[PDB]
């Protein structure tokens, strides 16, 4: 016959080796793929869709789970008080978590892009005020108040002439190693951080709450990337 | 404003916020070269495809969110409820509209979306050892529809703060009071059940709670009229 | 620049364990040396949660077989893999003319023979594999059972007429090519109850995420 | 020499891999194939012919076999009686099991496809009457009587004008799953109802038999279709 | 839309098993260690039927020989297989001159080897394998016999001059390649009695299928 | 299937064998590699860079 050398490498079973294989049934003609609506067709399809942030991930009681989605500002929060905060890590813990892009994020070891947080106030129509939310970049400390956060890149948002406002995280890059515990995890440290003061106090005339709430949405911009599939999960198929 | 008459049927609505197109496709017909071009399917158009406005479920701070299972709501309802019973196939598309009627000052932020084979998943026992199939009252809950009694997991275990990854759409009470959707035949088969399977389920919940000062009325009328598009039956019984 | 990592294909792909057999000599465990295993793809833990994002999929699948003793020893014993297509009927004893039927594919390889490898596809009548269902099959105990999904079964044995001589355990991987899918839905962030439903722990309801003190204190 | 890697899957033996083998006699010129008449190739073929449907498949005594074979009508029958009713069910047992059509069924897993059921009146040629031949699609009910049967897919035949009639049954598939017993078994449910009536009585004059037998043959249209084969008999070599 | 599941050659294709040979060490059964199996294509059960569809066919077979120890384990032993085309003298011996000659094609392979494969052709003189004979070969016990339908006789062995030291036993499968046929016939509905004949059990004569109470109940 | 003869060397582990193995990551698309500058090529480009000659070396 034919002259031939077997190199190693010969008959290993790689789990990634993709090459084909016989088939099973070779007169089978599978049932036709007719035309379904919806077809994803990349992941990253699903990072750019706007998924409610638990920014008040902080109730945990279990019929008050429905208030992690939603934080209040109200009457009583004077001039420059520091409504909330939290940072851009889309993976790591807290906030995210509860976002889709987050949950993507889990089987995926390392990625960077721009991000895209959307506020909504859901208050009575009748208010008006002002609210200031700055973003200190990776490095960059809290702000210690109001008026060092203006200084910085921030956005008086008056929810009396516009119900929505949304700010963009021009980047986050989770590419930084670290070999802490003995587990070596792919962590950030570029923890932006975006915090939110009261510009004014809540101004609302007789007849209408001195409460609302607001509701924050977030996604992943198009410039967004990842690598490196790492099936990760808490929730498996049991027993 | 401007009102639209389709048939007998006449509502008054706003001149076209933003509708929702679910995935960008319009409930088309189904062409000539499918699995029964003997049996011709008729495509009820005379009053089969008109408004038909459902029993106004009333908003209230404690309400934890509504769900209808499609298309269960109408299968009892009217001359598409005679049409989705003695008929052995059927394909539908849906402009379904929901609205509040609520004054500028009672606060509030619904979430209306649409979610594919809705199969709800019971609180099993509590503990988790009790494998309890959902009632028929819970699976297709007619067209007066079901209170979620797990929003966060839409009593499915699914995270809520993740829906919008279905098509849905906004009613913040100090923006808008009528949210619009337009749904395509969605399933893994050309015809199905209209009985058996509920290709989809009709969510509406409260996201931000209902709020007002004493005095102002308690509860938000929260009017859903839908309608048929591009319906199509086959195999009458 | 490349986003090829994110395709379903790419998430997809990799052939992971979904099945292991033990063909113990003393036990109570497949005492007749043979068995039946109805292809579930749920058998890699994670998989459940990923493919769960969809409501539908398609896709054909490469299994790969590993065979060895406990001791992940190799031994000169022949075996037969089968495959009972959805409809065809499993073997019921170790001599069931189930074993001999050609239209149930059957595979021969030695131990000692590399692992043996074959492509199934797209077995479905439907158009897709679809994970959920909002009905049931024309308070019932058949809600959520989506029929059309059945993907056959592997029966495997060892071959010859008497017990074979050592102990024996398959493995069966399975790599997923061609993978496209349909309509998104979120993630499950509930423990999993049941293999058939979306049952939780309606006692359990925990937040999707780790917690905090105040909503202003990182 | 040439460098390779042999892939798993490497010197198994698939009694479904249909590759090609080394020839024992490389010599040997077979004799060649000449002309034969009626050569098949697609079993389809066969589907659509018509072969005799055992309605009347209920005597069982040896010598009255050959009665399954056809079904009679009299003088007898009041108007609206109901004549006969069998069911659009070529795979599953019954009437179906005698025609071939039903028989090459049982080598295959599912099927779909327009049926063809044809009439014979073989009665004296002297005799009139009307039937009224019903089709209850699947899901619908066996109606109560000639009334409601003749406000569904009906037609009325004169076996005083035409002596065949041949209705086609639009559809039937066996695809829908059922795991019953442990025996997973892909079978209808589309269970068609076929309903014969009495639309007037049979009217015979001096002379003439008061009965008649009718034929039943059936055959599949040519938008039939098979998958997947399932070898199954009953009837094998014996030893 | 696609009918190729239908067609012959995708009907009569796969391996069948056809033939089971024992070659055990202390026996009544092969005391010789050899064996002599004129091709029989009906040793798969369920082929009987489903070829007396026709009365005429055409085709090649490909053979498989799979060979182990009733544990179906796998031992050190040569083999030779031999192929004794119709005409040719099959072995009477474990040392019949018919091992030898060269015209007896024969196919040496260890059971360690994967199986060994082949293809035969179209034997028959006639333009093709008939199931059915209405005459006699130039009441008469030779009625029916289409004798050139003969495909000829496989001789198996251990190699070597003494006895083998393991039990043996040899398979050997078929795939049918290349097949047509001309004039289809009734479907078997009777019992079959004997290899030759369409003899059935006329006590026994069954109604083709299930049967019902009325014509009327179903 | 095609006929072959395995011929002398097959199975042997070459440690100087530069054929190509299986990627152990197929769908790993590597960190792209971006502008450095002094990229050496071939070692003799260092062979003709000046280096301080110890001629005294005797001081230890």
């Amino acid at each position: 016959g034919f002259p031939t050398e077997l190199k190693p490498g010969t008959n290993q079973f790689l789990t990634t080796d993709d090459g084909v294989s016989a088939p099973i049934l070779p007169n089978f003609h599978p049932t036709p793929c007719i035309h379904i609506p919806g077809e994803v067709r990349n992941l990253l399809e699903l990072c750019q869709v706007e998924t409610i942030l638990e920014v008040n991930n902080v109730p945990t009681n279990a019929t008050s789970l429905m208030e992690r989605l939603r934080f209040p500002v109200s009457a009583q929060a004077g001039k420059g008080e520091l409504c909330a905060v939290f940072r851009a890590d889309p993976g790591r813990n807290g906030p995210w978590q509860s976002t889709l892009l987050g949950q993507l994020c889990g089987y995926y070891t390392q990625w960077s892009g721009s991000l895209e947080v959307t506020f909504m106030f859901t208050g009575s129509f009748m208010a008006t005020g002002k609210m200031l939310i700055a973003y200190t970049p990776p490095g960059g400390p809290l702000p210690k108040d109001r008026a060092t956060a203006m200084l910085g890149t921030h956005v008086i948002w008056d929810f009396g002439l516009q119900s929505s406002v949304t700010l963009v995280i021009p980047w986050i890059s989770n590419t930084h190693y670290r070999a802490h515990a003995r587990d070596g995890v792919f962590d950030y440290y570029t923890t932006g951080l975006v915090s939110i003061w009261y510009q004014t106090n809540y101004v609302v005339p007789i007849g209408a709450p001195n409460t609302a709430y607001i509701i924050a949405l977030a996604a992943a911009q198009k410039n967004f990337t990842m690598k490196l599939c790492k099936d990760a999960s808490d929730i498996l198929q049991t027993g | 404003v401007a009102q639209l008459t389709i048939g007998n049927s006449t509502i008054t609505t706003q001149e076209a916020a933003n509708i929702i197109v679910g995935y960008g496709e319009w409930p088309s017909y189904c062409s000539d070269s499918d699995a029964t071009a003997v049996d011709k399917p008729t495509r009820p158009d005379v009053s089969v495809n008109r408004f038909y406005t459902l029993d106004t479920k009333l908003w209230e701070k404690s309400s934890k969110g509504w769900y209808w299972k499609f298309p269960d709501v109408l299968t009892e309802t009217g001359v598409f409820g005679q049409n989705a019973q003695f008929h052995y196939l059927y394909r539908s598309g849906f402009c379904i509209h929901v609205q509040c009627n609520a004054s500028k000052f009672h606060q509030g932020a619904l979430l209306v979306a649409v979610l594919p084979e809705y199969v709800i998943g019971t609180v099993a026992g509590g503990t988790g050892t009790e494998d309890t199939h959902p009632p028929y009252k819970q699976t297709q809950p007619g067209a007066d529809g079901f209170e979620l009694q797990h929003p966060y997991v839409l009593d499915a275990g699914i995270p809520i703060s993740q829906l919008t990854v279905c098509p849905h759409q906004w009613i913040n009470l100090r923006t808008n009071n009528c949210a619009t959707i337009i749904v395509p035949y969605i399933n893994a088969l050309p015809f199905d059940s209209a009985l058996n399977h509920c290709n989809f389920g009709l969510l509406v919940v409260p996201i931000s709670p209902l709020d007002y000062d004493q005095g102002a009325t308690p509860v938000i009328p929260i009017t859903i009229t839908l309608a048929p598009m591009c319906s199509e039956f086959a195999g009458l019984r | 620049h490349s986003t090829a990592e994110t395709t379903l294909d790419s998430f997809f792909s990799r052939a992971g364990l979904v099945g292991e057999i033990d063909l113990p000599l003393k036990g109570t465990t497949n005492p007749n040396g043979y068995a039946n295993w109805d292809i579930d793809i749920t058998g890699y833990a994670q998989m459940r949660r990923k493919v769960e994002l969809f409501t539908y999929m398609r896709f054909d699948a490469e299994f790969t077989f590993v065979a060895c003793t406990p001791t992940g020893e190799v031994v000169p014993q022949l075996l037969q893999y089968m495959f009972v297509p959805p409809g065809a009927p499993k073997p019921d004893s170790r001599e069931s003319l189930a074993w001999q039927t050609a239209t149930n594919p059957s595979v021969f390889v030695k131990l000692s023979d590399p692992p043996a490898q074959v492509s199934v596809p797209f077995m479905s009548p439907a158009s897709a594999y679809q994970w959920f269902y909002d009905g049931y099959p024309t308070k019932d105990l058949e809600y959520g059972a989506m029929p059309n999904n059945m993907m056959g079964t592997f029966s495997v044995r060892t071959v010859g007429t008497s017990k074979s001589k050592y102990p024996l355990v398959v493995r069966i991987y399975m790599r997923m090519k061609h993978v496209r899918a349909w309509i998104p839905r979120p993630m499950r962030n509930q423990n999993y109850l049941f293999k058939a439903n979306p049952n939780y722990a309606g006692n359990s309801i925990k937040p999707t995420g780790a917690s905090r003190t105040a909503i202003t204190t990182l």
